[PDB]
RNA sequence: GAACAAUAGUAAGCACAAUCAUAGCACAUAAAAACGUUAGGUCAAGGUGUAGCUUAUGGGUUGGAAAGAAAUGGGCUACA
């Protein structure tokens, strides 16, 4: 090692646009901190779930508008029909417990 | 009405709906009109800051970081260094109390 | 009212150039295809399923 | 309707973690620096501590997209093994085959 | 016994398409693939989104075309445009068929914000590879 | 077909390398026949090789709840073809790669590396500061 | 409900076998493995039949857990 080596390295450093003045290994993290995309910002993170409200509401609309057809919702519906026709329904809010 | 499949493709492409060939992945993104020396050299916004202080150590690491970053445009980097000016000058009391006079 | 109209292989000239009929990227509609083609793993009958309705 | 209340709170954790993200990055820039004073670091400490803890990165949990299963999730497809296997076996998943060697 | 995606032996009368007559372990041996896209290759991205897209396209095509869908839906993805290929039974008159063709192409191009192309091939009765 | 000639000195390429990735072999074989026959007509003078295949294998638990002695093993194979073109122009490049790219199959992906020939930059020519 | 110098059995279907995968063979391994059995496992992957909860068996915040007197299964590292 030499002073010629230190000055050569500083030359390369300030030239290439890398870290110029000697720093700790610890502080260097902050370098890498702005050198990247932060974790919570990445599209592979915040865009993880497709919007469920979108598909759900869209297809339900398209259904009542008579375009899409949901056999699951028809099963459900028909079964709550035969559940309430029996007399066991879903109580109007506030009524069930105390009465 | 359509005369051919090629007419289909042609119209989709004029409309900008069909993709552009031979594909460059940068098609449709101009990056604000910027060039590298607006990205790489951040000296412009390091003008106002104490020069020999450790604040230049911290801000040179911040600078060298925002230089290496493809993920952000000019604007947001500048908002970073500006928020840093605003916050560093926000507390005048801390900097002076710490044992180094800082501008 | 049930409509069955014969495939294009019936109206096709034997030497008519191919790129006319298939200019671009396509699903392979069996009707417009003059060439008989059998795919599918054979049954023990010995018959690969026909070019018609084959998934 | 998101398939669970689980997926509800975690979605709100994705929005939030995107929102205060800049704050996080810039505060933790000073907080993790050695050269700067310890005094700016105690104050930066109270600062990221002040942020709502629903906006921090690690409070976020990876779940299967459709079936919401918290664990056994394949990172690349965001899908639980039950659903993955289901989809790939019908051949609805491209390129995925049964391994023999 | 392995129950993944299989059709059990009946009294021997059960009509079966080539598709459901082959166990998962046959995929790429005999069976082809239902969906085709770049995403699962060695060096590539966003397989997940093409998968979500796939799933919803299954749901959509089976709910939009009541009772007439013959065999499982073939998804192609080429140069950003989706070619949706469906083998469909003859039930409804041509009017409603083109209505729903245009309807689907429009709504799918516009939701997925990319050009969609829909190919329907009609079949007289469900294709039977085995039994019957 | 509108054609126009700009006076500017069109870009040269020493080696235009095209990687074609796939799952299946057959498609890449056919596509190879296609690119070869397309690059012969335009007198582009090319070669083709097969870069060795890469196989990824990962494992899932076979049952919904608990048997850990039982595992399903799933596989993804990526096969390669590489087209190597030498001594081509910029326009010949844009056309050939347009024709090759528009027709690219659905299951296959394409990665192109172009090494382009530049003489020297201006501030370097023969000044010394 | 079979006997091959054959005595009532013929049968497509599905297993096993055959082919595929392990980059050529052959082998090995891998895979494959019907029908049924153990009301075997899981309503916490998800989905549902039946019953229940609906100012609560619902939805949120905040803090709190997972301590060893032992008993044992499996491992890792050893005793040189
Ligand atoms: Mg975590
Ligand atoms: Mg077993
Ligand atoms: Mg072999
Ligand atoms: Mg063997
Ligand atoms: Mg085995
Ligand atoms: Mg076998
Ligand atoms: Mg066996
Ligand atoms: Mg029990
Ligand atoms: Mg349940
Ligand atoms: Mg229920
Ligand atoms: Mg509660
Ligand atoms: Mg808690
Ligand atoms: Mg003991
Ligand atoms: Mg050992
Ligand atoms: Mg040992």
């Amino acid at each position: 090692l030499s002073e010629y080596a230190v000055r050569m390295s500083r030359l390369s450093a300030r030239l290439f646009g890398e870290v110029a003045r000697p720093t700790d290994s610890k502080s260097m993290k902050v370098v890498k901190l702005f050198s990247e995309q932060p974790l919570a910002k990445r599209k592979e993170t915040y865009d993880w779930y497709p919007n469920h409200n979108t598909y759900f509401a869209l297809m339900g609309t398209l259904r009542f508008l008579g375009l899409y057809r949901d056999e699951h919702q028809d099963f459900r519906d028909e079964q709550l029909r035969l559940k309430k026709l029996r007399g066991k329904g879903k109580p109007r809010k506030g009524e069930g417990k105390r009465a | 009405p359509f005369q051919n499949g090629f007419e289909e493709m042609i119209q989709w492409t004029k409309e900008g709906k069909l993709w552009e060939f031979p594909i460059n992945n940068e098609a449709g993104f101009d990056d604000d009109g910027s060039e590298f020396h607006e990205h790489i050299f951040l000296d412009k916004y390091l003008q106002d800051f104490p020069k020999q202080g450790p604040i230049r150590h911290f801000m040179e690491l911040v600078t060298c970081g925002l230089s290496k970053n493809p993920y952000l445009s000019v604007k947001q980097k500048v908002e970073h260094i500006e928020w840093f000016r605003n916050y560093f000058n926000e507390k005048r009391v801390i900097l002076k109390e710490s044992g180094i006079q800082l501008n | 009212r049930r409509k069955a109209l014969p495939p294009r292989t019936e109206k096709m000239a034997v030497d008519q150039d191919w790129p006319s009929v298939y200019p671009v990227a396509a699903p392979f509609k069996p009707s417009a295809v003059p060439l008989p083609v059998r795919m599918g793993y054979p049954v023990k009958r010995g018959v690969p399923m026909a070019k018609e309705g084959n998934l | 309707y998101y398939v669970d209340w689980k997926m509800l709170r975690d979605v709100k954790r994705r929005k939030m973690a995107y929102e205060y993200a800049d704050e996080r990055l810039r505060i933790n820039s000073l907080r993790k620096n050695t050269i700067l004073p310890k005094d700016l670091q105690e104050v930066a400490d109270e600062e990221i501590a002040s942020l709502p803890r629903d906006s921090c990165p690690v409070r976020i949990r990876n779940r299967c997209v459709m079936t919401s299963r918290p664990r056994g999730v394949k990172r690349r497809w965001r899908l639980s093994r039950i659903v993955f296997r289901h989809l790939a076996d019908h051949g609805q998943l491209s390129g995925v085959q049964r391994a023999m060697w | 016994k392995n129950r993944a995606a299989r059709v059990r032996v009946s009294k021997g009368d059960k009509p079966v398409t080539y598709e459901e007559a082959h166990a998962p372990h046959y995929i790429a041996h005999r069976k082809g693939w239902l969906s085709l896209h770049t995403g699962n290759l060695d060096g590539e991205d966003h397989a997940a989104e093409r998968t979500v897209e796939d799933v919803f396209l299954r749901k959509f095509m089976l709910g939009t075309f009541p009772g007439c869908l013959a065999d499982q839906l073939v998804l192609k993805r080429r140069a950003n445009q989706l070619e949706i290929c469906a083998l469909v039974l003859r039930q409804l008159p041509p009017h409603k068929f083109y209505f729903l063709v245009g309807y689907s192409e429009t709504l799918l191009s516009h939701f997925y914000k990319c050009p969609v192309h829909l190919h329907l091939q009609t079949v007289p009765s469900k294709v039977v590879y085995k039994y019957i | 077909p509108e054609i126009t000639i700009s006076d500017e000195p069109d870009t040269l390429y020493k080696r235009l390398s095209v990687l074609v990735k796939g799952h299946d072999k057959a498609v890449l074989d056919s596509y190879e026949y296609f690119a070869v026959l397309a690059a012969k007509e335009l007198g582009i003078s090319i070669k083709v090789h097969e870069p060795p295949r890469k196989i990824e294998r990962f494992t899932l638990l076979k049952s919904v709840h608990i048997f850990k002695k039982h595992r399903v093993q799933y596989e993804m194979r990526t096969l390669y073809r590489c087209l190597e073109l030498e001594h081509l122009t910029g326009s010949t490049a844009d056309v050939y790669l347009e024709y090759i790219q528009r027709n690219l199959p659905e299951g296959v992906a394409m990665e192109v590396t172009k090494t382009k020939l530049e003489q020297l930059p201006e501030h370097i020519r023969k000044p010394i500061w």
